[PDB]
């Protein structure tokens, strides 16, 4: 990826809040990236931009590699439905056959330790079950860049345990870009760190240096 | 890398069945509703205007006079009133890099086109079964008029959906905009009884022209009123489609969140 | 009416051009 | 999956197209129509009387005795669907005659329009003339025992077969078959995916 | 509080999921409580029950002390509005005068390091700003029992810093019941722990014992 | 500890202004809409039926004949159609241990009662200004009929809101249920032209009785049709209120989430 | 602030009530009404002619010359709102007479109803009789110059003051005053809170 | 009628200017 020049603003009533201005940053390669940022920064906005959810209006991004959809903690799923039809829709949306779709759905149910609640509408899930389903779906598909937005903050220890097990079963061919507020996790889940402040974005190799820049 | 047409077909198919289970409903009440409401309306108008229609013109019978103008009108009404939530109710799904608002507005249109074609076929079959005329005399003209009606209605629905994204109140407007259209179009009663002095204001409704042309091309002896043509609705459909596509392409990136 | 017919045909043909062009543009730009 | 695998296209689109083309362009026989326009004046009541009487069984009996309709309507051996089979029931003959002689009534002017279909151009005009004359005689008899016929447009001698419409029916038939093909394919995809 | 016998279920399509059955547990006194639970348990449901959001249908709870409303991470606020009218509504809902209402609103703006975004509709907040506003509102009102549902999981270090400063300015008269998935925080934010599993609820004095029971 | 009545008053007041800024709107378009839509309707009916009304009965004039039946009808229509979202659109606020659904359904009713009273007062003032009758002859009877109409309408709105919580589709039903009520109630035209043979089916509509009683108690020479009474609407309002409160109390705890 | 203290009810509920009672029970004067019901037969045209003529200025001039209405209508010195002040304009006198003599038309039967208000019971009946007689004379002369008056119910002599309604008006204006008080209080609370 | 036709031409000109400007702004 290249992440060429861009400008990102939103139609605020008080004129226009130019969140991103003239950002020309080249992301590192073959290393997990940790976005730290702060409140009021554009980590989620940048996260969606990486996922192609909304196109830049005064810029563009070059991505010559497959990008998985963002996970997040809200959005990306359809309510009033059970997870079963949602996962059938998500494997149908990428033009798949029946055998791979069925086996990937089966993997989705196997990863998530969910009983009858898997056959329940999207309204009747807790804050953790939806995140677990989304996280299991994220590593279901084959990609290179896995986009994580603090999707474990609502999970138990076993969730982190088998998520780490799955990722270590899938290391060597894909890398992860994640943003979280628990830096004990990002210390051991990332290689290099990127800090964004006042719209500006900066990269930090050493994780401790990025932590100090966060708290600086 | 597969062609964008193949991924369009996959996206449209996936959105199709997706929309099917909710438009029809898991209670299976959707099918009973959409084949019990039309016959209920048919029974209503007939019970209240059989004598009036027989006085106006006795060449053709009311149960077959009204169905041919009602079902296309219901089709256009639905494809102009359900495309409002084709994006707003489907907003939460816009997170997979391939789904676009045009896909979600035309998938619902395809679904309801299929539904109304099925209801038209079964209604024609049951009307022939009951002992009434059920063969269009000039079916090609009816097909062309239905196609131009679909063009106009889908264009208007897309334009309204593009405009309404800022203010979701517009539903109410189309709802009140839906009241005179059921009455001023002459679907319930023939336009013979309309006084000539009022006639220009009736002639400004394209759906009236389309219903009149459908009735003329269906029955073997229906006569059109002077001033009713096909140039006006065709030009309206073309210009409206151009302006709707024009708007959608102007505000494509804002169609998110 | 040669001139009126020619102008009307030009307007309708330009509108058809516009409709086809935007449909093709959407179907080509959706690939992302 | 047997409904799938590309044989469905031949199931609804192709084979109906071939059968229609083979019977429509080779088996079919020409049906020349003759049109006349009449009325009754001396209004709506007598015109309705005439409209009912034209389709009546007694008039069909008189016409069968006078012109031998049953022998003539069975002369095209090539056409399988539009010939009067010998030994058929009399009710079917009445239905056939009702299907051939088409009577239309105009609301504004009260003008009857009679379109008579024959397999020979002279026969259609002869049948139209017989119908008009017998209708006038019936009106006069009803006026006397219990009025005149005004012929706005007399029966005409056709030159080409207005019926059947080969390319018109073929084109619209294919239009319907592809619509049904699309609907059935969508339904079949729905069942094969939701299973 | 007493938390007498109760039965809690939901109208699930597959009969009825009896989440809570015959729960007769007496909460401790004058100590911060930490709910650990697990995915599929009823921490949030119990949290709402403590807040009186929904009454028990086959039971009751005795609470002879003022209970603050739950904070949570979703719900409890009104969308399409700025935080200003929301805080005016929340101080008006408890029958307050004008001076105390204005000073409490001013405290709300002072606690949250939010600039012009405070005058923006509820749609245009990040995942952290809404939590910050809700958390500042929680300690705005005077109560005894502060109900926290992992409301910091989307906050920065300064958020935790001044939240701890405010709480330590308000210790000695109120206690906190909190549920979170980061037990480094609950180790130093709570006195005793309560674990709920299979509808059953259990209390653990030692925090390390509760942690081990969680991971056991 | 303050009495529950004081906290009810505080809750109702807070919900009142809260609802005000959104019902009226921050664009200030709500007031212009609700005092431009009624005059627009008034101009419409008059332009299309002034001659018809003058033929039916010339004792009173159309601009004052229709307003007295329209504004109460619009008031009842609004307080039966806006109480649907009094709970569903206010669902996210049910997290403060004091807000209850009954508060949110009656606060909107109080708001719109105030709004329609204001529009009635200003409309009567402007109609007296234009040179038309604007003093009710028997104002006490009009006040009583309006009170019983408010009772019936608020009861029906509460019952519908309690029933509709499971299936939000019911909006559409009331919307179609709102079409004949604007026509079969005789607000647009006097009931003189209605054929007597159809009369029983007209007499089953309570709002028709209420509009007729309002018109009779407003004008000095309006005559009621035989069979129109006050016992039927009063009994309907009482029984409906009992069953609505009965339902609400049956499903009070389920009114959440 | 200023429009927030308790005085607001005294601004709208109390003081209007007090002034209304002092006027209605202390100052007001009785207005006996006399009702008659007439028609014209020999239909709608002549009845409309009579309805217009009853309110005409020429009839008022004749009645003023014949019964001296201007002197009598100014006799109640106590009532300040319903007396005809001396030296008033002629147009105001015409408006006063139009406001007193009330004419109602029935749609179905075409019966004029005349309700004449006088400050003395004999005067109201005398005015009603004069109006009926002069209307009959006008109908005769008009028709004869270019018909008769049918009196269904003759003028009656009242016994008690049908007008003004003291307790009725007091109750309805009290209801209006509390409604306005509630509306104004709600508005004032809205301004005092959103400030 | 000078000003009547001038106002009509002003309305038509404003509408066509808006349409043409929007069309050019697209491409
Ligand atoms: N729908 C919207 N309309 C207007 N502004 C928005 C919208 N969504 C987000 N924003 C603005 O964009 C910024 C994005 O911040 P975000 O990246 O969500 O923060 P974080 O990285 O902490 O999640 C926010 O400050 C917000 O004000
Ligand atoms: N609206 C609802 N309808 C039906 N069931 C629900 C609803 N809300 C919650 N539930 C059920 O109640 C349980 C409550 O779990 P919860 O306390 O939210 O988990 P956690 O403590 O991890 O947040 C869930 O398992 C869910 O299945
Ligand atoms: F919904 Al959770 F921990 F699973 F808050
Ligand atoms: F403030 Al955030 F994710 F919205 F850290």
């Amino acid at each position: 990826i290249e992440l060429r020049n861009l400008t990102k603003w939103y139609p605020t009533p008080h004129g226009r809040r130019y969140v991103f201005r003239n950002l020309n940053f080249r992301f590192p390669d073959d290393v997990s990236i940790g976005l730290i940022g702060r409140n009021g920064a554009g980590k989620s906005t940048l996260m969606r931009l990486l996922g192609g959810i909304e196109a830049p209006n005064e810029g563009e991004v070059v991505t010559d590699v497959s990008i998985s959809w963002p996970v997040g903690l809200s959005g990306g799923f359809q309510g009033s439905l059970t997870a079963r039809e949602n996962v059938k829709f998500v494997c149908r949306i990428y033009g798949t056959s029946h055998e791979d779709m069925l086996r990937k759905v089966r993997f989705v149910e196997e990863f998530a330790e969910i009983g009858e609640h898997f056959d329940l509408p999207m309204k009747t899930y807790s804050s953790g079950m939806r995140s677990r389903v989304a996280f299991g779906l994220s590593m279901a598909f084959d990609f290179d860049y896995y986009l994580i937005d603090e999707a474990m903050a609502v999970g138990d220890a076993q969730f982190r345990a088998k998520s780490r097990a799955v990722f270590d079963s899938r290391v060597g061919q894909a890398n992860m870009i994640l943003v979280s507020h628990n830096m004990n996790d990002i210390k051991e889940y990332c290689d290099v760190v990127v800090l964004v402040d006042q719209g500006q974005a900066t990269l930090y190799e050493d994780v401790e240096a990025g932590i100090a820049a966060y708290q600086g | 890398k597969r062609s964008p047409w193949q991924i369009q077909q996959a996206v449209l198919f996936a959105l199709f069945l997706r929309e099917l289970k909710t438009r029809l409903g898991g209670r299976w009440l959707g099918v009973f509703w959409v084949l019990l409401e039309p016959v209920a309306h048919i029974a209503v108008m007939t019970t209240l205007f059989s004598l009036a229609h027989r006085a106006a013109m006795p060449s053709i019978e009311y149960p077959v006079f009204l169905i041919t103008g009602l079902i296309p009108f219901f089709m256009f009404r639905g494809l102009v009133t359900r495309l409002m939530e084709a994006i707003d109710s489907n907003r939460g799904l816009f997170a997979y890099r391939q789904v676009k608002p045009i896909d979600t507005v035309i998938a619902r249109a395809m679904l309801e086109i299929s539904l109304q074609s099925i209801v038209y076929l079964i209604a024609l079959g049951t009307l022939g079964w009951l002992g009434f005329h059920f063969l269009p005399v000039r079916a090609l003209e009816l097909a062309g008029v239905s196609a131009v009606l679909i063009m106009l209605g889908a264009s208007l629905g897309l334009f309204f959906a593009v405009v309404t994204n800022e203010i979701p109140q517009a539903r109410a407007i189309v709802r009140i905009s839906l009241l005179p259209l059921y009455f001023v179009s002459g679907v319930i009663f023939p336009v013979h009884t309309i006084p000539p002095q009022y006639l220009p204001l009736l002639q400004l409704n394209p759906v009236l022209h389309l219903i009149e042309l459908s009735r003329a091309s269906f029955f073997p002896q229906y006569r059109v009123l002077q001033g009713i043509n096909l140039a006006y609705p065709a030009g309206f459909a073309l210009l409206s489609l151009f302006l709707a596509l024009m708007l959608y392409r102007l505000r494509r990136h804002q169609l998110a969140s | 009416r040669r001139w009126y017919n020619l102008a009307t045909l030009l307007v309708v043909c330009c509108l058809i051009y516009g409709v086809v062009s935007l449909v093709v543009a959407t179907i080509r730009d959706h690939q992302d | 999956s047997r409904l799938t695998a590309k044989r469905l296209q031949w199931a609804l689109v192709y084979l109906p197209m071939l059968v229609a083309t083979v019977y429509f362009l080779v088996f079919s026989a020409d049906r020349y129509v003759s049109e006349s326009v009449i009325t009754v004046r001396q209004s709506r009541e007598d015109t309705c009387y005439l409209q009912t009487y034209i389709h009546s069984m007694g008039l069909l009996q008189k016409l069968d005795q006078q012109l031998k309709l049953r022998e003539h309507f069975g002369t095209p051996l090539r056409d399988p669907l539009f010939r009067l089979w010998g030994g058929t029931s009399q009710e079917w003959f009445l239905e056939y005659y009702r299907s051939r002689v088409e009577v239309l009534m105009d609301d504004i002017c009260g003008l009857l329009t009679v379109r008579v279909q024959g397999f020979e151009p002279e026969f259609a005009q002869a049948l139209n003339r017989a119908i008009l004359e017998e209708s006038e005689r019936f009106v006069n008899e009803l006026s006397h025992r219990m009025k005149s016929l005004v012929v706005v447009e007399p029966p005409v001698l056709p030159e080409i077969a207005e019926y059947p419409r080969r390319w018109y029916n073929l084109a619209t038939l294919l239009v319907v078959c592809c619509l049904i093909y699309g609907v059935v394919s969508l339904v079949v995809a729905t069942i094969r995916d939701h299973q």
